């Protein structure tokens, strides 16, 4: 995670045939307060790099095994007495570009019974019948 | 124990006067551990941070 | 101490300085190969 | 609000007068245009500067009140000199001819002899190592020591006290001359060993650290 | 960002990541500055503030630097850093006297000041060598390890193109053309750096010279009056040389470059010698590089490489050096800043400026 | 409150045999640093680089200092004249001057200096320091043994609260000199022929061992011999900072044949590789006894002139001069010479007493640390009031030096 | 605690289609009884404006970060 | 291709904005016309400031007008940036 700086894709010409232009890689910088790292990525994330509509300046996240990205806003350095947005000029993350997190949550078997009784995906009708 | 200076020398030789004496510090711009350090003034009455090598920076680095 | 700041801060602008300079060469060569590479794309695109 | 670290977790510090190793990286200086000018212009072409002027100054302590020259805020010109608070002199008696008599020269000193070196104490501001490097041993013979000088300096200065006080009583100027020459004769001789009486000191320690534990 | 080169001769100035300077203009004041000075010598008496890269009139030096901000450049110098430049071996007083007159005179928002030779070996891109910088009034040979400066081992000529100007004078009128005035002086300097070139090797080219008219070319005057050049051509750029035909007891560019050298440690001389960097007007003579590397590689040991560099641009090196500098993001945090200049005086030049 | 330093406007001069370092107060390297060797003509100097290595006719090569205290006064008064007028470019009535002098410089030279800097230039203020304390004070040490080896003389110097102590100096004549010297005969050995660059024209490479190929300049003026050995000296100074390397150890000729060559090409063209010799020559200067034609075994090692200046010392400064030896001057930048003397103070300093070399390796910080110190203290504001001024030599005379600047 | 911004409107001005976010950039002028001023706009906030049928000189109020 | 990568390069910070009257961040925005402000106070006098300058003529509109926090610390010039 961190501020998006690049956006840059790399480029080898041909996929060893005919050929437009190949990129092969998508060269992707992050910096959030320790300091700054480029990543060169799987060329398949651009469909969803676009999909979230992320920009130079925004700020995401993207998961180890899955490569899933996600857009949590631009950071306050493009705010601080410019306001107005619902999106929230949300704050330049702490701590280290590359991070490895440990989540704990307790549970009790009832809670588990009830969650996996009900329909809870609101895109269904019956969901919000409910 | 044979006796030290002031400087160059903690208290496992010598006395230590922590006018000397780095430390490990952080910043309030997001750069991070800059390892050990002392607050010195310098001439024009300009506070300076100097700094000290350490085998371990690369770990205070990303600690 | 100043000493010291002095030498490391004109070597670390040196070295910048030679960065920007051959960033420069790669920049062109890599725009000018573009365009070579586009002209083969277009010339073959008649032909296509 | 701002933070520095001295954790017990890792435990270390390290210390140094200029500074710690050739690899030490170089120090951090005060800077307002690291994030670029366009960051800050507004601030600063908001101010003016306080003018400076190179401007004539006197009292450093100096009693021929020359005027030397610096850089100093042109509204700050009459102000007195600041290091001029630093000049503190050492309290060494000074004594007269008839106060002499009684500061009796012992059939060893004279007059000249003192007069010498109170001079040389209040000159290089009793250190006595410094005094005894630069006492005139030819016109006064080879005194050295420094003890026959510190006691000799000492006793006049108990005497002198004990005259100009109505009535008091000191502790500390009872300057003990013989410890401190038996106190370096014994330096003297540990420094003198050759490195096989240096070796049997060690192995003696060792034995008695050995057999008492 | 703007960026002034003060040099002896020229002022030139523009803004940072320009390619070249938007303006140069002779550095002479009467109340008229530059060109209108140089026209209107009839009015008012000229002067330099600049004595051989060294400021000495630091009242006309501000009419300068008004004339720079406001004619030419057409700025407020409030609204701009200002990047300077300085001759190497300057008095530290004059930095300070250039920082007050800049924060207080011109109310800049920050300012920085930097030596010339070390914007030239900026500008062609070395970390490492040694520059030879040949101006209008003075010579200097300025060794560079990692950009620092070595103050230790350069040494400074007082011969550059104002005596080569004169020199040419006495030889033309030797010839029987006589030139006399500061009016003639112009058409002399046309004629330097139109004409003449530095020869590879002198006494052949003086026997070639003696010998045949092959070497000759003419001159046309603004009068329309029509002149012949034959062995001064060469025999003026020799003076860099053989400074004993302008009666002057010294060594030549090349024994000043070499000795400046010998000054230095020894693990260094190799990245010196393969490294040397001309720089400044005065070079801009043909065949001066390859007149210098043969003597220098005379000098020299034969295991050492000698290479001269010797770009087309070395008239202006340092204001491209000075522009590359400004326009860093690296650099930025470097700049003198107006508050700093409150705080702590005109002394804060020497904590912050190498 | 207060503030920090101070800066008044000083000038800075430490006067050498070999060089003359010079440049304003406040700046931490000296702006100026040319030789101390004039030429004389009769009488008129040539002074500085570029006028010294020109030939002249009957131009002699001299010093002003001998033994590193002043004899020739015209001479000390050209160069100062010089470098008031071409390097410094101001007018010497406006600056305060800060001068080192030697440690053991008697009163009548400190006097007549005194004299002719107020007199003649007529300097708003003056002081005078000595050498080992300055070079104390840039490394920020009041009290330690200053070890200079220099041109002239090997001296260990100690000193204590900023003051020498000058019952326990101890010199030696064995620095860069003598080394010069021994290069010397060590060429005359090798039937090696030194020539010059000024006799040179023009020169084409050759084998290692070979005979020279090189042509005479035709037009050079005859000059005297003074200036010819100046010039040969300038060569073998070069080769003292290129070749030769101290043993890390006591000398052993198989050992030293062992190690790898250094080759060395001489103005002419000639070129040679050098093995054990260069290790060889500069042991001479620890182990003096084995020198060939040296007068006597009397004379004292670098590590033994600094056990014995420390050891003439009172014994309660002794653990604070071992525990600070400042070594300096250019003859202590031969290679290996610092972890050599290192070595060897361990195996003579009691184990009792912890030894420690500042780390000053640097030819910057060895040759320059006198006028460094020189600068530190005109740059402190509670120096100030230390200054002579011209008020006090005025009514004075020139004897308020020997007060005012122990 | 309620960090609201509260007026009445004075004036509005958005842009037309011009591709992307540029499409709905605007400003929007309020004014109380001793002060105005003038806010850019979110580019998303326009169609609730238009949903309420803003009118100069009403008055509405805004809740900061929302 | 580009449509798909247009790259970026956004200013990274913007300029601090002070008050020219009494300092301070500057709050809410720029008025209907010229420069920002910190309180109603300094949004009086900034009104009662540039109708000495839509004549396009006169003396100093801002030089020390209306004792636009005087006090110097680090002296200031006249309230005139716009």
């Amino acid at each position: 995670e961190g501020e998006v700086t690049e956006l840059t894709p790399c480029e080898t010409e041909n996929p060893m045939g005919g050929y437009g232009k190949t990129i092969s890689h998508v060269i992707i910088g992050l910096k959030t307060a320790k300091g700054t790292k480029q990543l060169k990525l799987d060329p398949s994330i651009f469909e969803s790099l676009q999909k979230e509509r992320v920009e130079a300046g925004d700020v995401i996240y993207i998961e180890a095994n899955s490569g899933a990205v996600k857009r949590q806003g631009r950071c306050d350095t493009y705010a601080t007495e410019f306001d107005l947005e619902a999106e929230e000029y949300v704050p330049l993350p702490k701590g280290d570009v590359h991070k490895k997190k440990e989540i704990i949550q307790d549970v009790t078997l009832h809670d588990l019974d009830v969650a996996n009784a009900r329909p809870q995906g609101g895109q269904d009708i019956l969901s919000m019948m409910g | 124990q044979t006796g030290n200076w002031p400087w160059t020398s903690p208290k496992d030789g010598g006395l230590g006067d922590v006018r000397y004496r780095y430390c490990l510090t952080t910043l309030t711009v997001p750069q991070r551990c800059i390892g050990f350090a002392r607050r010195r003034v310098g001439r024009g009455g300009r506070v300076l941070l100097d700094r000290a090598h350490s085998d371990y920076d690369s770990v205070f680095h990303h600690l | 101490q100043e000493r010291r700041w002095k030498v490391a801060a004109a070597k670390k602008l040196v070295r910048t300085v030679v960065r920007h300079h051959e960033e420069k060469q790669l920049r062109e060569e890599r725009g000018k190969k573009e365009e070579q590479s586009r002209l083969r794309r277009i010339a073959a695109s008649t032909a296509r | 609000t701002l933070t520095f670290k001295r954790p017990e977790g890792m435990h270390r510090e390290v210390y140094a007068l200029l500074y710690s190793d050739k690899k030490d990286a170089p120090p951090l200086l005060p800077s307002d245009t690291g994030q670029g000018y366009r960051t800050v212009k507004a601030k600063l072409g908001s101010k003016k500067v306080r003018p400076w002027k190179w401007m004539p100054f006197t009292n450093p302590a100096r009693k021929d009140g020359a005027m030397f020259f610096h850089w100093r805020r042109a509204a700050e010109e009459g102000k007195d000199y600041p290091f001029a608070r630093f000049n503190k002199t050492v309290q060494v008696p000074v004594y007269s001819e008839q106060e002499y008599q009684l500061y009796l020269h012992d059939d060893a000193w004279t007059k000249a002899e003192t007069d010498h070196l109170f001079d040389l104490s209040r000159r290089f501001d009793l250190r006595f190592v410094v005094i005894h490097d630069r006492y005139d041993h030819q016109q006064f013979k080879k005194r050295s020591v420094e003890d026959l000088k510190e006691r000799y300096y000492h006793i006049c200065a108990k005497l002198a006290n004990v005259r100009a006080v109505p009535g008091t009583d000191l502790k500390i100027p009872v300057f003990d001359a013989g410890h401190e020459r038996r106190r370096k004769e014994q330096l003297e001789r540990l420094y003198n060993r050759t490195p096989e009486q240096v070796a049997e000191e060690e192995y003696l320690l060792q034995e008695l650290r050995k057999i008492e534990a | 960002a703007l960026v002034v080169d003060n040099g002896s001769g020229m002022c030139k100035a523009g803004f940072a990541g320009d390619d070249a300077p938007r303006a140069v203009f002779p550095s002479i004041v009467g109340s008229y500055v530059g060109d209108e000075a140089q026209s209107k010598r009839g009015i008012l008496t000229l002067k330099y503030p600049i004595e051989h890269g060294i400021v000495t009139n630091w009242d006309d030096m501000e009419k300068i630097w008004h004339h720079t901000f406001y004619n030419e450049l057409r700025v407020a110098p409030e609204e701009h850093p200002v990047l300077l430049t300085e001759a190497p071996l300057n008095p530290k007083a004059n930095r300070e006297k250039m920082t007050q007159i800049m924060f207080e005179t011109f109310n800049t928002p920050a300012m920085y000041v930097a030596i010339q030779a070390v914007l030239s070996l900026y500008a062609s891109g070395r970390t490492t060598g040694i520059v030879m910088d040949s101006g209008d009034g003075v010579t200097h040979t300025v060794p560079i390890y990692e950009g620092y400066a070595l103050p230790h081992a350069i040494l400074r000529l007082d011969l550059a193109g104002r005596d080569l100007t004169d020199y040419l004078m006495k030889i033309l009128t030797e010839r029987g053309y006589s030139f006399t005035t500061t009016a003639e002086r112009e058409i002399v300097r046309d004629i330097k750096e139109k004409l003449c070139y530095v020869a590879l090797d002198f006494e052949q080219e003086m026997a070639t010279a003696a010998s045949s008219s092959s070497l000759e070319k003419s001159y046309e005057l603004p009068d329309g009056q029509v002149i012949t050049i034959g062995n001064e051509r060469f025999r003026c750029p020799e003076a860099l040389f053989q400074p004993s035909f302008l009666g002057m007891e010294s060594c030549g560019i090349h024994e000043t470059t070499f000795n400046s050298i010998m000054k230095c440690d020894v693990d260094i001389r190799k990245d010196l010698y393969a490294n040397t960097v001309l720089s400044g007007g005065t070079t801009m003579y043909p065949g001066i590089a390859d007149r210098m590397q043969k003597e220098i590689t005379a000098l020299a040991p034969s295991t050492m490489k000698i290479k001269i560099i010797a770009p087309p641009e070395r008239k202006y090196s340092v204001w491209i050096g000075g522009s590359i500098l400004a326009s860093l993001s690296t650099f930025q945090q470097m700049w003198i800043s107006k508050q700093e200049y409150d705080e702590s005086g005109p002394s804060i030049v020497h904590r912050k400026c190498f | 409150g207060v503030y920090g330093g101070d800066e008044v406007g000083a000038l800075v001069f430490d006067i050498g045999s070999y060089t003359v370092r010079a440049g304003y107060a406040g700046e931490d390297c000296p702006k100026v640093d040319f030789p101390t060797a004039i030429g004389m003509v009769v009488p008129t100097y040539y002074i500085d680089t570029n006028a010294l290595r020109v030939p002249r006719e009957n131009m002699e090569a001299i010093s002003p200092l001998k033994n590193g205290m002043v004899e020739d006064w015209d001479s000390f008064q050209a160069i100062l004249d010089h470098t008031y007028k071409m390097h410094v470019k101001s007018e010497a009535s406006l600056h305060p001057v800060l001068m080192s002098e030697a440690p053991w410089n008697t009163r009548a030279k400190r006097e007549k200096l005194t004299e002719l800097m107020f007199e003649h230039y007529n300097i708003p203020a003056f002081f005078l320091c000595k050498t080992a304390v300055l070079t104390a004070f840039a490394n920020g040490r009041s009290t330690g043994l200053i070890l200079d080896s220099g041109a002239t003389h090997t001296t260990a110097i100690p000193v204590h609260d900023g003051y020498v102590l000058q019952q326990g100096i101890v010199k030696s004549p064995l620095a860069g000199d003598f080394i010069t010297m021994q290069c010397r005969e060590l060429f005359q050995e090798m039937n090696i022929e030194l020539v010059p660059p000024y006799m040179i024209a023009s020169k084409e490479a050759v084998r290692e061992g070979s005979p020279a190929n090189w042509k005479r300049k035709e037009k050079l003026p005859q000059v005297t011999r003074s200036w010819h050995n100046y010039m040969c000296n300038c060569v073998i100074q070069d080769f003292q900072a290129s070749v030769l390397q101290v043993s890390d150890s006591t000398y052993d000729e198989q050992v030293a044949a062992q190690m790898p060559t250094v080759h060395y090409e001489f103005p002419n063209g000639y070129n040679c590789d050098f093995g054990a010799e260069r290790l060889k020559i500069p042991e001479g200067l620890f182990d003096p006894s084995n020198v060939k034609g040296l007068s006597g075994n009397t004379m004292l090692g670098v590590s033994h002139v600094v056990t014995t200046s420390v050891g003439m010392c009172d014994i309660d400064i002794r653990p604070g001069l071992y525990g600070s030896v400042i070594v300096a001057g250019g003859n202590t930048l031969i290679q290996s010479f610092t972890d050599r003397l290192n070595r060897e103070l361990s195996q003579k300093t009691p184990p009792s007493m912890r030894l420690k070399l500042i780390a000053n390796n640097t030819t910057v910080e060895r040759r320059f640390s006198s006028w460094i110190g020189g600068s530190i203290l005109a740059s402190l504001g509670t120096f100030q009031q230390m200054w002579i001024s011209k008020q006090e030599y005025e009514e004075g005379g020139k004897q308020c030096v020997e007060r005012k600047c122990p | 605690e309620t960090e609201i911004i509260e007026g009445e409107v004075v004036e509005i001005q958005i842009d037309r289609p011009a591709t992307g976010t540029g499409s709905k950039v605007g400003k929007l002028t309020l004014k109380t009884t001793e002060m105005e001023t003038i806010y850019d706009l979110g580019t998303k906030m326009i169609e609730s404006l238009t949903k309420d049928k803003v009118q100069a000189g009403d008055v509405i109020t805004i809740d900061k970060a929302t | 291709f580009e449509e798909w990568f247009p790259q970026g390069r956004p200013p990274k910070v913007p300029v601090r904005e002070v008050c020219p009257v009494t300092h301070r961040p500057a709050l809410y925005r720029d008025p209907v016309t010229d420069i920002p402000y910190a309180t109603a106070r300094a949004f009086k006098i900034i009104r009662e400031a540039y109708k000495k300058y839509i004549t396009a003529h006169g003396l100093p509109p801002t030089a020390s007008a209306l004792g636009p926090g005087p006090p110097p610390p680090e002296p200031l010039p006249g309230s005139g940036p716009r």
